[PDB]
């Protein structure tokens, strides 16, 4: 969870609303194991 | 003391963050009874329940975000043994004690009547000979003040004792031209350092 | 230039005074012949802004008993100084059973002798003195009529101090008492601000809430001296 803390605060010319853009990734003590298959491909029909 | 004081490293001392106080133009200030904030917040507020005997030191930290059109000048001071008093009616000849809500302003904190005298009858211009440290809204929007343990006695019911106070004041009122952001908030951030509790007991609240 | 006057030694270190006692011979309060007055060193105004620079203080005391008659003059009366510890029986009269001196330090003097000395150790039980205590003595719930408990340090109270004259028939002069304490062997702790408002109670540092008083002087304008 993210939360405000204080506030946004802006001066007098600047705009008021932002976009915050989140990273994601693994450390060195990231360990993986026991391959399977996933969802995120799919064959409904023969590839021409 | 002859028992063996617990020592909960990781559940006891860590940041402790509190409510904002938002900023105005004539905002006279606040102030907050260590350590009854965190009697009602997490291990620490719980073990001080079931422990009659408290020592730790605390960490003070203070957050308060302006911008380069911003103007102001934050006090933060730290003063052992503050103690509450009235003005009696204005007249003098009444006796009156301030009650256990103003004494133990709790988590939330409370408001200063007279700035200039602190409601201690002392002025604010020696304020500074106590530890503290000054927040410019130009140069350093943070404060971070180490408070050790100062009393008398090596423990002490953390309950009825209250050790020391925190005073932000807005000794230089901020000032900002129309169309700039008019919330400033104020935050604070408290942290024990090196707990020792004792005397465990049953549950006693106040 | 030598420091040792503006240290804390030679500051705190001789007489003042810290208690009035009179005994009247027509009046409604101490005309009994005895007086029984708990120790208290704040009523006076001028010694208790020395002691506020400072939170915790330990240190000991000397003390000086001047007897004199109002009006000033002197008659060959001899009179008796107690101390009475906290639970010691407090004397009920000038013939009570506490004035009997058996465990309880005692000091005989005259009016025409020189002032009596005595020295006070440090007696509280706990490091040092504490003056402003932010707590409560008590435990549970404090209602409006509690909130007298505010502000009262337990160890700040060692005892209480009493006076008579000797004889069982009351005697026809009058005796006014002033207490002197000088500070000796003194241990500073805690700098505060120094008060800047008129004192108006013992117990707690109440100030006048209808008239706020400049800590500085004023002018007419700022560039003009
Ligand atoms: C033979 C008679 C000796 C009489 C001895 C009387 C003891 C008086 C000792 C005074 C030393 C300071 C004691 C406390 C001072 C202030 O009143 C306390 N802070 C009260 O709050």
């Amino acid at each position: 969870t993210i939360w405000y803390q204080t506030n946004y605060v802006v001066p007098i010319g600047a705009p008021t609303t932002a976009y915050i853009v989140a990273l994601a990734a693994a450390q060195d003590n990231f360990t993986m194991k026991l391959c399977k298959d996933t969802e995120d491909i799919e064959q409904t029909a023969n590839i021409q | 003391a002859v028992d063996k004081p617990t020592r909960p490293d990781v559940s006891v001392n860590r940041f402790f963050t509190l409510d904002t106080k938002s900023w105005a133009k004539d905002s006279k200030g606040w102030y907050w009874k260590f350590p009854d904030v965190l009697t009602e917040v997490g291990v620490f507020g719980q073990n001080a329940q079931f422990h009659y005997l408290y020592r730790s030191g605390f960490c003070v930290h203070v957050q308060c975000n302006a911008s380069k059109f911003h103007q102001g000048a934050l006090l933060v001071a730290v003063l052992p043994e503050y103690v509450l008093g009235t003005i009696a009616g204005g007249t003098g000849n009444e006796n009156s004690h301030p009650p256990y809500a103003t004494t133990q302003p709790g988590q939330v904190g409370a408001v200063l009547t007279h700035p200039y005298v602190l409601d201690a009858g002392i002025p604010l211009s020696q304020l500074t000979v106590c530890p503290h440290q000054w927040i410019n809204l130009r140069t350093n929007n943070c404060a971070t003040i180490i408070v050790p343990y100062m009393n008398t006695v090596p423990f002490d019911s953390a309950l009825n004792h209250c050790n020391f106070g925190l005073l932000v004041i807005p000794v230089v009122p901020l000032d900002f031209n129309a169309g700039a952001t008019s919330e400033i908030p104020i935050t604070v951030t408290i942290a024990p350092m090196c707990a020792e509790f004792a005397g465990l007991r049953q549950a006693v609240k106040q | 230039h030598s420091t040792q006057e503006t240290a804390i030694g030679n500051f705190f270190s001789r007489a003042g005074l810290v208690s009035i006692i009179t005994m009247p011979t027509m009046g409604t309060q101490n005309t009994d012949g005895y007086a029984n007055w708990d120790i208290d060193l704040m009523g006076y105004a001028q010694l208790r802004r020395k002691c506020e620079l400072f939170t915790y203080m330990r240190f000991d005391a000397e003390f000086t008993f001047v007897v004199a008659k109002p009006n000033g003059e002197l008659v060959p009366q001899l009179l008796q100084y107690m101390y009475v510890p906290p639970g010691a029986p407090k004397p009920t009269s000038r013939d009570s059973f506490a004035w009997q001196t058996a465990t309880n330090p005692s000091v005989f003097v005259k009016m025409t002798d020189p002032p009596a000395q005595v020295s006070v150790p440090f007696m509280s039980p706990a490091s040092a003195y504490q003056w402003f205590y932010d707590g409560y003595p008590t435990f549970g719930e404090h209602l409006q009529a509690n909130d007298l408990d505010y502000g009262q340090c337990p160890n700040n109270m060692m005892g209480t101090f009493s006076i008579r004259t000797v004889g069982t028939k009351k005697s026809p002069h009058s005796i006014t008492l002033r207490v002197y304490m000088r500070i000796k062997h003194v241990r500073a702790w805690i700098p505060r601000p120094l008060r800047n408002q008129p004192y108006l109670f013992k117990t707690n540092p109440n100030y006048k809430g209808n008239d706020i008083k400049c800590t500085s002087t004023s002018r007419d304008k700022i560039t003009t001296l």
